[PDB]
């Protein structure tokens, strides 16, 4: 059984987030579907949810500016909050109640992947990949994704074939207001020129696929 | 429901169908709405074990089951304390609805009787549910809910009926003072019944004289159905229902 | 929208030891509406305990969960090194609206000293036709979190403009890896010659200095 | 149905199910309304034995089974005369309905192909049905309607999968000429879909590739759901059928 | 039988199987041989519902059923009057065979216990039968007889297992004064082994401690085997069975 | 096994159970002894798909299922290659036997036909099986083996009489040349008797003519029972059969 | 599903040892049991087995000197190796062929845990526990088991609780005719003084346990 | 007839392609070829059953392939817990013509790790009765290649040492090792100084841990 979470990744200031939790594989009639958020490093957040009985249920906050719905026929459930400012920048997720309660936090089974909404002025921006070259009996060598907005940014390499020894860093945002990453790996000083090196990143807000090839 | 025809779409507003969760949330049990946030049940169809209310919902007055459903949430389940098995007694359960049902033409609340009924023979009684039509012979598709006016019978002309074929000493007493009589061969309730309404006109008002409980087979020959008797419990009823 | 607290906020502990969170609410919990959450770093978070003591299916018997009213306890009978996690309780008190999650606890694992692998990376001669140059000082596999990066170029030391990042405790092993980032436009890169990271940990007996020379 | 979902209550309105008497009118196979006075459906569903019209009877296209039932009269059954099981072929059955139907937009027929229409991988194709949703897995009520896309494949290379796994000499032709593959693990058609449509897109119109025939199992490792092949019976349908 | 093993040809002599007629003599029941011309059932296996003599008969102690039958028929059966359902309690019964049985090595009686006595927990206690091996879960064949040695739980300590993971009451009684526990998760008797003995040693004697009742589920958590106290009804089974 | 009797201790040596395993190692099939280290089935009870061989053993000539059981392990299923389905023929299958036999008076092999051999009506033959008694009507236990003496129709008049109540065409053949036809609808094999012997006395001795293959129901008006034809696949057999 | 080897650790030269497979919670009525030994450091060898039809299948050695069986009433085989030497001194094994064969190998699904036979003239002798104490960020503690016979030992710390850095080496065999064993453990210096190091030393062949605080 | 497994060890890295092939000169009788997984102090796993089939819950980086009389053992992407001894075993007839490979031992190759090096002195409950037990530990290194020379008084030592090494970490892939310096009462009240100098590849120079016999 599967959740999944969909909706616009990048929402200017002043205008409505919309976001739709579609259910793969099931047709959850007698269940209840609430909304939860998580401000980047921070907890835990109800927005509110709709029940068994097509009740909504909204939390203290939120309420006015806040709208959940059911499209049985689509087997989708939407979230509209107007008015976004920075505040609702988080990671947006929709669970389940098997009790199919509407206002009930406590016994959420299934759970979406969760979104993630940046409530920014800026515009995207594409990443600039540059190789970091390794220079005894251990090799380390990697990819500096550098300057790209909003996040996220997925580094592979070798297309999935090799993940022993791949550090990929959290993003840091820089002075510039845009973001930075590493991705880093550690192989044998006996691979290298024997061995092709390819760090795959993926920048999906930008539609920005880049594949960089790091030799010595 | 044993013999009967099925229920004209105004008729029974009332009436419940308790869900179970699985490839889909299939009826097991009927019961009546007695208050907008209660429905009245029999204690055998969610007990004597704790129930899981995951695995529980409430289905409002419809006249087939599963094609408009609406699936309510249930938040308790109280039981009888004096309830372990439908031939001991207090075969009576209340469930409180997670959410207040919006009552209607369609959709509206049974009366409950005073503590002086009798519901004696003669009256005009009527059993409702979506249960079995015979013995091991479950309700078809499209599922209508079926009626069945049910003639009510004395607790001890009943009780001697029960002995008859029966090892069971004449002074051992089967039918109980908490239970009530209805049925015939030809009209009676079945498994799939239970929790279910028994309802007798009464100066022109339906009250619930009885909850579908138990009986030998479905309408065996000197085995009435036996109901709950609604008034033997309307003190603990209204300790929890408005 | 704080209605229940957790206590501690965070909190470290070694491997086969009993953990104990709390969950408080001034108000009494519903009908043992109270479940518990574990989250691992960018995951959505999974229902561990629900309706008070309830264990979900497939979850370890290492977790229970206990209390009554206003007061609830989650326990680690054996902290074991996946269980680094942040930990949330989740509470109702009516069935209208009246439901909110704790703080959250910060499960930390407390493991032997080990000292990281010092790492230099100087910028990409492709990064250096824009504006800006980055030297990429990585500190591989370590116990403490708690290290000092300090950037020496021509032995000045450097304050106000490098940058680091820590990666999520590993599920393994329990180290970190951090990587710090000096940035320096392309005039201050050619302006200076060596380049290096002076690394101070608890794991090293003296400050581990890793360096480079701009042209070899 | 395996895999997919619900459709919606305008597409495949040339959709039928098959009934049963018993203690209602089951359904136990699906067919296509070719023309007003005619069904096409599979021989298995309906053969090779002789069998009483008085335990048969058509339901045209609706949402769900059993709700707003009108069952219509056959008045003949025309089995293919080289017809005695599935896996040996010529799966393929005409059913006479006694009245002709009143065509509209929600029941109307479907389009056959030409012979020179050979139905190759890549074509969107789709399949229909009430049957089972997954192996020895009824559809449970409100018993709607199911479609699912599946991909036609190639009669060698289906021949070929349905050898891996079996003492079957590769020599040994499984998939025969009058059949057609259609189908993987995750989308295909079950018991309960027989005489039921395979219906490709050519050309901006809807055409019977295939009848839902047989298959090892339902959505099986190597084991496409097996079909058979309207092309290869045109001649035939077209002797009766105007 | 749930849990234990299968039985040696030697031990429970005095063990029935119960028949039921259909396309064969099918095993229903236990019960125990108490006289050369009595057996000790459970009443639930024979009622409340007046029975057809014609289709019951009794099979004395096997190893293994249908293999070398030789059914017995039964005159008269007499249940307790007080029985109505299991949980109820009087779920005790007697058959009256027509004939009665060459007593031998292999085929014998169980000697009832006295009044007094009370079977305390610690006991060595085993139950046999043909019946179920788990729940829903019916004996494979060549269906040899099982046995399993059961520990004795005190009536009140049962009825408050009884009671968790209930709606009852704590002050409604579930285990009644004319029942006995017996079992865990582990051992325990089930459907089909009704009516059989339960029989503990006291001073180097077997006797009869109870008759195999009822039970929620088989081998359930905090849910022992109910059997019916055999002290209790001791006066009502020697008002038909020779005292010796 | 529809109609017939309870076969006495004595008679057929050459019988032989296929097990499965579950909660017992449970009959589902028949068969027979042709040589010490080969077992002859019907190949519907082995196939067509692979099986694995933990999940079988064999046993041997026994009275009852289950009470005396030693089960045989099996080292190979070699199931005819023209084989899909009963209908369709081949219906044959041999199992190599880990082990070989050890033959005595109560445990000893069927004699094959020679190819020569027709097995007319008029023929006194025997089906044996442990399978169903009726339609869909399990062999109660005790489980005795089961003994029916079942009359051989011709292979054309079989042919026709399974067309009576039928859509198929007279011109399509049902019962093909690789099968035999033998029962009436007081006697017959039924479901669980598959790959089990009908043996016919040819001058003195037991020569098996057929192996219990298909049939539309048990013991059905105008539907006699259609076993293997021996004589067909002797070849086939005698490739890894020794002669 | 379980295998268990029961028999005497210790078996005096010319003697005959005597094993057992028993099976518990389940039978094995249509199954092979077949017999496996290793010696110590060596690889696996194939002693002999027992079919599903209750057929024994003996190895090129071995032969002559072994009896296997079974007790159907009692679930049980048997294994019984006369004249033992030296050279039958290892790690007995049962295990099963779940087609029944009996002279298989090639697909044993079920094996037991194993069980030490030791042939040897010499008496059994219990361990003399010494302690490896503390010397200064990490330090290592230990406990010396020595003079014992025969083999196994075990070794836990602070009664289970203690699992992390623990290193309990092989034996090995002393000029005596006994084995010496150490059992090493990494903790950090500024939690000596403060934790309590017990070692707990276990020689099941003496009925032996002994209980040693190591201390600086 | 016997079987040839090849190579006897192995040493790759994480996520490497492992190949360990069985081989004999009489054909394998009815694909009865198996793969066995050997964890130290464990009993064998079968992985691998007639010749390709995987036993369930095994991963599925191991496959099995071959016939007749060359069989291979694929590891497509190595892991540290992947280390232990891997046993063909096949049959060529069914009365008793079966055997096991003389198995191939398969190591992680990790990144050179140095040891630290810790020195005990006889404990004084020891040091009563009549022996005296110097213990030289090596903690996490790799590889296993490590020299540990004893030192009395600035003496090379000879035959009164004992070294032991633990089995490959199932997660980190280092070893452990320990020397036992086995003396008399008498010989170890002769001497002062007391050392064990470690010679490894992870370390620059040789480490040398000593204790002065009086505190
Ligand atoms: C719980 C509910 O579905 C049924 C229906 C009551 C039956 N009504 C009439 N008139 N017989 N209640 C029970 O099943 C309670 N148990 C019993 O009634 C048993 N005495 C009979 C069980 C049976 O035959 O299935
Ligand atoms: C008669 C009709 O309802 C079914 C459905 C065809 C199965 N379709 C796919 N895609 N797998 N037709 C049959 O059952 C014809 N006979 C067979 O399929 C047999 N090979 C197996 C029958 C079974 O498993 O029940
Ligand atoms: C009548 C007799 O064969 C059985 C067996 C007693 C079950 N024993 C233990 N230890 N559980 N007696 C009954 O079935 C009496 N009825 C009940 O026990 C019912 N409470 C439930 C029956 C069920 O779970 O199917
Ligand atoms: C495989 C074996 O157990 C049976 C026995 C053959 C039936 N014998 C006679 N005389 N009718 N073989 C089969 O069941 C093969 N398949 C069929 O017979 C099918 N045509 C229908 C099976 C049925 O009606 O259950
Ligand atoms: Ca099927
Ligand atoms: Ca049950
Ligand atoms: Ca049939």
């Amino acid at each position: 059984v599967q959740l999944v979470e969909s909706g616009p990744g990048l929402v200017k200031p002043s205008e409505t987030l919309s976001l739709t939790c579609t259910v793969s594989r099931f047709s959850l009639i007698g269940y209840a579907i609430t909304w939860i958020r998580q401000p980047p490093g921070k907890g835990l957040e109800w927005i509110g949810g709709i029940s068994s009985a097509a009740t909504t249920f909204y939390s203290s906050w939120a309420k006015s500016r806040v709208t959940i719905s059911v499209d049985t026929s689509k087997n989708q459930f939407s979230l509209k909050l107007s008015s976004v400012t920075a505040a609702d920048t988080a990671v947006y997720y929709c669970a389940r109640d098997p009790r199919g309660y509407g206002a009930a936090l406590d016994r959420l089974d299934l759970w979406g992947q969760g979104t993630l909404v940046t409530v920014s002025s800026a515009s995207t921006k594409g990443p600039s990949v540059f190789p970091l070259a390794p220079s005894g009996g251990t090799a380390a060598l990697g990819c500096l994704v550098k300057d790209y907005f909003p996040e996220p940014v997925t580094v592979s390499w070798n297309s999935g074939a090799l993940t022993s020894g791949v550090h990929t860093f959290p993003a840091v945002l820089q002075s510039s207001g845009l973001y930075s990453l590493s991705s880093v790996v550690t192989v044998p000083s006996s691979s290298l020129g024997t061995q092709t090196y390819i760090c795959n990143v993926n920048h999906k807000p930008s539609n920005t696929k880049v594949d960089k090839k790091v030799e010595p | 429901i044993v013999g009967g025809q099925e229920a004209p779409r105004s008729k029974w507003p009332w009436q419940v169908s308790l869900r179970v969760h699985g490839p889909y949330w299939m009826h097991f049990c009927g019961g009546s709405l007695i208050h907008p946030q209660w429905v009245l049940t029999a204690a055998h169809c969610v007990g004597p074990d704790v129930k899981d209310l995951a695995a529980l919902r409430v289905q409002l007055r419809e006249q087939h089951l599963y094609y408009q459903d609406q699936l309510l949430p249930v938040s308790r389940i109280i039981v009888h304390p004096q309830f372990y098995t439908a031939q001991i007694g207090a075969d009576i359960a209340l469930l409180e609805l997670e959410e207040p049902v919006n009552v209607s033409s369609h959709v509206h609340t049974v009366t409950l009787p005073p503590a002086s009924e009798t519901f004696p023979p003669g009256m005009p009684c009527w059993v409702t549910g979506w249960g079995d039509v015979d013995n091991d012979e479950r309700l078809p598709p499209p599922f209508p809910l079926k009626q069945v006016k049910v003639p009510i019978m004395e607790n001890h002309i009943c009780d001697a009926k029960y002995h008859l074929g029966a090892y069971t000493g004449d002074d051992v007493r089967i039918v109980r003072d908490d239970m009530l009589c209805a049925g015939n061969t030809r009209r009676d309730s079945c498994q799939g019944d239970s929790g279910g309404p028994l309802v007798c006109k009464v100066n022109g008002t339906w009250l619930q004289a009885g909850v579908v409980s138990w009986g030998e087979g479905c309408a065996q020959p000197n085995r009435p159905g036996i109901y709950t008797r609604v008034t033997y419990y309307l003190d603990w009823i209204h300790h929890y229902v408005p | 929208d704080i209605q229940m607290t957790q206590s501690p906020s965070s909190l470290s502990a070694s491997v086969g030891d009993r953990v104990t969170i709390t969950c408080q609410s001034i108000k009494s919990v519903y009908n043992n509406r109270l479940g518990w959450y574990q989250q691992k770093p960018g995951k959505a978070p999974k229902l561990l305990i629900y309706e008070t003591s309830i264990l979900t299916s497939g979850v370890p018997s290492r977790f229970s969960g206990s209390g009554s009213g206003t007061d609830f306890t989650l326990t680690i009978s054996s902290l074991q090194p996946e269980d680094f996690a942040t930990y949330y309780c989740a509470g109702g008190f009516d069935r209208s609206g009246d439901t909110t999650f704790g703080q959250g606890t910060k499960v930390e694992i407390k493991r032997t000293v080990a000292a990281p692998s010092v790492f230099i990376f100087p910028p990409s001669d492709e990064q250096l036709k824009s504006g800006t140059a980055s030297v990429v000082c990585l500190l591989n596999n370590f116990y403490p979190r708690e290290a000092k990066v300090q950037w020496k170029v021509d032995n000045a030391l450097q304050s106000g403009n490098s940058q680091e990042s820590v990666t999520e405790q590993d599920s393994k092993d329990s180290t970190y890896s951090l990587s710090s980032t000096l940035t320096l436009s392309k005039a201050d890169y050619e302006k200076h010659k060596v380049y290096a990271c002076e690394v101070t940990h608890q794991g090293l007996s003296s400050p581990v200095t890793k360096s480079f020379n701009r042209g070899e």
